[PDB]
């Protein structure tokens, strides 16, 4: 989930693929902050946003669930 | 270069666990081949003990070394006789097993047998004056 | 559940979770990164060579580092003038003094780096370093405290760098019960800028009064007089538990040759007006009388010899190791690091570094999942454990919370820590203000402050503002510090104080393309004019500068250097 | 002799746990060869050595003419003095402040001809130098010495100094 | 001291979780709680699941208690250890105790213990003796008098016991001045 | 000045100016000296 700012963009992860390693799944820029999430929970990984939109603080920007 | 080599490590960590800032290692051998002064310098680039180079009488190069077990702790006369391995760039490999002391360098190898004195550096160190010692004495 | 071991297998494998296992790509993203790293390394890699042996560079190809060209003759003539009185212009009586096959670490480089602006515009005052050299030398197996006087007195003796720089050598022997070793040769003092130097506290007159409480502690010190010290120099000659003067050139004067003259000008031999005399004089001054370099160097390691600290050390530090390496390449640290000018910040990651550094690339992990920002845990470097603070995102409460437990378990273990600096990251949101984050944050410095364990420091990058107080400052005394060349050190905010200071200084509402090119572009000026490679080290802020690579070399220096403590 | 007393002074009140007060002048160390081969340099360590290990609490106010590193023998600020004050005719300098008129007149670059002008060139100039520092400006302002009294009152702030470092461990 | 939170630790158990250097709390069973599931029914009664009342919150919650989540039994204890290891504790205790010695046995057989000591029930006391049995317990049996000559009755002297010096005091009959 | 060394060959070698070399050559003086002894010290 990203905070209130929103504006997510650059997402360079497929969605439906496995991420084990936590990699960078969604990059949010608040005030020049990237802060990367950087999300270690096993599984594909399904997008539920756009690059370029902006979100609400603690939206669900991705379901991350075990690979079924 | 292989002689020269073996007087350090057969002497101590000479090139062992050596570091430097933002600079490289450098260490000299000088060799009193003849009646003549020889002078050999052994650096090494990179974080690399393993890659070594050379420059005597003008001439450079590179190779890699690889000693054996260490022997003689105790340093005495007989001082440390161990094998080493020698890959030059080229493409050779050499094994020579040196005793090396103070007095002087031998290697033993394909080459056959070679004794190489080290420039003698001894003069009464301290009681050196040349003091005219004109008068008001005793 | 079918899982039933004993704890190890599951551990001493080649196979627990405690490792890390970040492998690289080496893509575009890692060649813009790994390409700008060694685009930042090589020239601080070379204008310490340039230094070294200073002003006599004779490749002329030195364009890879932006100094000027400076008179090369010159700098030649001095050096063959001083070198035919039979004196070595160089740091080799540092090499000749420490034992062949030892390391040493040159506490201070590229010290009063282009510092001093001269009359000359274009020009400014050829301080190669700072007047001396200091790195920790390892002495007949006795770890010490090395201090030489560089022979370039055309500037004048010594600056307000070059006290700052001794005074800082003195502190750190005295903290590390490390002897030390002064290598003297003066041109006297400076009478230019005097009122600097002399006068006031932290100046000369401390020198005199470490010299003194180091002896008080049974610390011993040597030093050895190569040429002239006078106008206070000659106090160290005489405070010194061993002194060497050189038979011809060895001087001692507390008043100068010209001093004689205009008040009773009786002038007679320089010899007979303080310097070395070899002729059973009155005066029991001076321990040593050396006929030759080579002599009084070898007497200087004579006297360290006899000071019984052999055994002590090899105690203390294990002399005969199996070094363990760690499971990645370390070449591979200049690529993690991100590029340099970004209008925002761009990203970074912590794992991947101190899987690089630490022994057997190993992390021992507290929480977290919780207080995400901020990194704490265990560690190996070089078979000496080792607790790392590493700073990652903007800092919470709930980070400052684990940061002072940490802290707390730390001291109570006698376990060193290590710090990476990074961004402040203070939130401003006024929720956050309200839970009472000023509070956690006095939590914190309290802690870090407190602390009687060794410190050390190395920047990261993007040091900048008051979040350093949470992690650790100069201010906050480390007894070691280094930096990496991708380094900012400034206000509260690199980026954002242009935002901020744009808005609040007698502005027009209308001009607003010439305001934001007065306003936005010289603040940014201002806050990246000031970088790793001036405002720091040059300033003796942050005294030691290094490469990212070769970081666990010089830890493991450090942690050795602070194991002779009491 | 003026240094072996010194020590010796500074040895008993540091035997006792006396308080010392200090009272600066000029630096006057005499350059003769016979005192230089006297060993002088030992005698003046061996009171440096004495003023800077004294665990006592130390003061120090300047009387005038403080300049050079004469200080060194009797306390300076880098000495830890827990107290500085100042009177107002007070000139803190290199290790000459009228001397070294005279001696840098010489070793600067002159030549023989010109000797007014020069003298205009160097010896005033270096007089301006070294009397523009003063007890107003140079110090106090800069925390050079931080108190700044009066000669009249000076035993009511001794005594408040006093006081002060009495609560001491 | 390190402690593992494998179950619920309620009633002021939870202070133990709280005062720990080191604290454990498994991924799915392990729950600490200050006031009872069953307690917030009655007052406020808005009950919710027993991992929002304190159990095991693997969410990144903003209370920072407990310092691992181990999500098996195994990772718990592998953990645990972990821990125990960084505690600089190993060379003292190597230092103090030799890891390697050569055990010294006794010069009688131990199974020979039982056998001195007498029966039991009897009306009147029975004989009993004690030279025996530290001869047996004891290494190279043997023995360091002070005056057994003096006040016989009592016995103290010093001894050996696997690298070590003991002194015993062994009582045997009716004690005297 | 054609003078390199480390400090030890100067040093850890048979020939450091630390040692002394004081030999007797054992003359009348010396007889006269090394007899008494011998003629202070047997009872
Ligand atoms: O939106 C939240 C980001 C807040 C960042 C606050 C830090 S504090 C120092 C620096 N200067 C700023 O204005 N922002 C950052
Ligand atoms: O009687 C003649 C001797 C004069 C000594 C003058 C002293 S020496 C040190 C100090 N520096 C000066 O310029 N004058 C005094």
């Amino acid at each position: 989930v990203s905070p209130m700012p929103g504006k997510v963009s650059k997402l360079l992860v497929k969605s439906g693929d496995l991420v084990e390693k936590g990699q960078v799944l969604v990059i949010v820029e608040a005030m020049k902050m990237e802060h990367p999430v950087r999300a270690l929970q096993d599984g594909r990984v399904s997008f539920l946003v756009k690059e370029g939109e902006v979100v609400g603080g603690d939206h669900v920007l991705a379901t991350v669930a075990e690979e079924e | 270069a292989m002689a020269a080599t073996a007087w350090l490590l057969n002497r101590c960590d000479n090139w062992r666990g050596a570091f430097r800032l933002n600079s490289d290692t450098n260490a000299t051998v000088h060799f009193y081949i003849d009646d003549h002064p020889v002078e050999v310098r052994l650096h090494t680039e990179g974080a690399n003990y393993h890659k070594i180079f050379f420059s005597v009488w003008d001439h450079d190069g590179s190779f890699e070394v690889c000693s054996g077990p260490v022997t003689s702790k105790h340093r005495d006369q007989k001082s440390i006789v161990n094998d080493f391995t020698f890959l030059f760039e080229n493409g050779m490999h050499h094994t020579v097993l040196a005793v090396a002391t103070e007095g002087d360098v031998t290697v033993i190898g394909s080459f056959g047998l070679h004794q190489l004195r080290l420039l003698p550096l001894t003069d009464g160190f301290g009681d050196s004056s040349t003091a005219g010692g004109t008068s008001t004495k005793i | 559940y079918a899982h039933h071991p004993i704890d190890y297998e599951r551990s001493t494998s080649k196979s627990p979770n405690i490792l890390r296992l970040p492998a690289n790509t080496s893509d575009p993203t890692y060649q813009e990164n790994m390409a700008r790293m060694e685009g930042l390394v090589e020239q601080l890699r070379a204008r310490v060579r340039y230094v070294q042996a200073g002003g006599v560079v004779p490749e002329e190809e030195a364009a890879k580092a932006g100094v000027s060209i400076s008179s090369i003759e010159a700098d030649d003539r001095v050096r063959k003038l001083h070198l035919s009185r039979g004196k070595m212009l160089a740091r080799d009586r540092i090499e000749r003094l420490i034992d062949p096959g030892t390391r040493f670490l040159e506490l201070s480089q590229l010290a009063g780096w282009d510092l001093y602006w001269d009359d000359k515009k274009k020009e400014y005052e050829r301080c190669y370093s700072g007047g001396i050299v200091t790195g920790i030398g390892l002495v007949n197996g006795v770890r010490c405290m090395l201090v030489a006087n560089d022979a370039t007195v055309k500037g004048g003796t010594y600056y307000p760098i070059t006290v700052k720089k001794h005074l800082r050598a003195q502190k750190i022997a005295e903290q590390n019960h490390l002897p030390c070793i002064y290598l003297v040769d003066s041109g006297g003092a400076n009478l230019s800028r005097q009122d600097d130097v002399f006068p006031d506290e932290q100046h000369f007159g401390r020198i005199f009064y470490n010299e003194a409480q180091m002896s008080i502690k049974s610390i011993s010190q040597i030093a050895v007089v190569m040429g002239s010290c006078t106008a206070g120099g000659a106090y160290v000659p005489a405070m010194a538990d061993e002194n060497i003067i050189v038979a011809r050139n060895g001087t001692i004067f507390l008043g100068g040759p010209p001093l004689v003259l205009a008040a009773t000008g009786e002038k007679v031999s320089s010899e007979e007006l303080g310097g070395a005399d070899v002729h059973c004089r009155i005066s029991g001054v001076g321990d040593h009388y050396a006929t030759d370099d080579l002599h009084a160097l070898y007497l200087a390691r004579r006297a360290v010899a006899n000071l019984n600290l052999k055994e002590h050390n090899e105690a203390r530090n294990p002399t005969d190791v199996k070094p363990v390496p760690p499971l990645y390449d370390p070449r591979e640290l200049g690529g993690f690091i991100p590029d340099m000018l970004s209008d925002v910040v761009k990203s970074f990651d912590v794992r991947a570094i101190i899987a690089r550094i630490v022994d057997g690339s190993r992390f021992d992990e507290f929480k977290a999942l919780y207080g995400n920002t901020l990194v704490c845990g265990f560690a190996r470097i070089e078979g000496m454990q080792v607790g790392i603070i590493a700073n990652q995102g903007i800092l919470y409460s709930e980070s400052a919370l684990k940061g002072a437990h940490f802290i707390g378990l730390c001291t109570q273990r006698n376990v060193p820590l290590l710090f990476l600096q990074n961004i402040t990251g203070f939130m401003v949101g006024k929720k956050y203000e309200e839970g009472g984050i000023a509070r956690n944050g006095a939590r914190l410095v309290m802690a870090v402050s407190s602390a009687p364990v060794p410190k050390v420091t190395v920047l990261i990058g993007g040091s900048y503002g008051a979040g350093n107080y949470g992690m650790c400052g100069r201010a906050f005394e480390p007894r070691f510090l280094f930096m990496w060349p991708n380094a900012r050190i400034s206000v509260m905010g690199g980026t954002q104080a242009a935002t901020v200071l744009t808005l609040t200084n007698r502005n027009l509402k209308n001009a607003s393309e010439a305001e934001i090119a007065a306003f936005k572009d010289k603040v940014k000026k201002k806050y990246e004019k000031e970088g790793s490679c001036y405002y720091s080290t040059a300033r003796l802020w942050d005294d030691g500068v290094i490469a990212p690579e070769d970081t666990r070399v010089v830890v493991a220096e450090a942690l050795r250097a602070t194991r002779l403590a009491p």
